[PDB]
């Protein structure tokens, strides 16, 4: 898991429900995935795409997943795998 | 090797706080701990301050005029006793979520678990105040 394009669309979607749900041993994992995230999406918003919506953001993990896709897409940068 | 690590009693009252509590946090010496919160976890024995930290946003989980302005997403984090996230502009490179802080600090002879001596405070204001 180097890059956003080492996932497939589902295997990020499995990255970010785990965030949203705080699913982790400890909060030291958690933040550790948070900057994982912010690392793969290279989105400007950072850990605010998770937290703290834009108003009228969908900030469900299907939401934060297209919103990732679609900046990606129109910011010139890669997509996920398949 | 630390003092917040001895166990003790939690006191103090806290103040009224409002939506814009997590806020207050990025300014000043930081935000009180709620007067509601001190209700609950006052005369309440802890292991150590971090055993109190977890208590405080497990507070927050259950307080519907302090969780309804944290999103989804911290909401899980808050009923697991995790410290909320802050704004990405508050966050300093690993210290992404709010910290507690003492307002006289322990190393001072500052009380460890009198909540009128306890803030809540973003990454960027608690570096800025030490
Ligand atoms: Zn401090």
């Amino acid at each position: 898991k180097h890059s956003i394009s080492d996932y497939t669309e589902a295997e990020f979607l499995q990255l970010v429900t785990t965030i949203c749900n705080a699913d982790t041993s400890s909060e030291e994992e958690l933040v550790k995935l948070v900057t994982h995230f912010e690392e793969m999406t290279e989105h400007p918003s950072g850990s605010d795409l998770i937290f703290y919506p834009k108003e009228g953001d969908d900030d469900s993990p299907s939401g934060i997943v297209n919103t990732v896709k679609q900046w990606r897409a129109a910011n010139g940068k890669s997509g996920f795998k398949q | 090797e630390s003092k917040r690590n001895k166990p003790g009693k939690a006191t103090g009252k806290g103040k009224p706080v409002g939506d814009k509590w997590l806020d207050d946090a990025g300014k000043d010496s930081g935000a009180p701990i709620p007067d509601r919160i001190a209700d609950k976890l006052r005369d309440k024995e802890f292991k150590s301050f971090d055993d109190f930290r977890k208590a405080v946003w497990e507070e927050v989980s259950k307080d519907p005029e302090l969780s309804k302005n944290l999103n989804p997403s911290n909401k899980s984090s808050v009923s697991k006793g995790y410290s909320p996230f802050t704004p990405k502009n508050q966050q300093v490179g690993g210290r992404k979520v709010y910290e507690l802080h003492h307002d006289k600090p322990i190393s001072q002879g500052g009380e460890v678990y009198d909540m009128d001596n306890i803030r809540v405070t973003t990454p960027k204001r608690h570096i800025d105040i030490h």
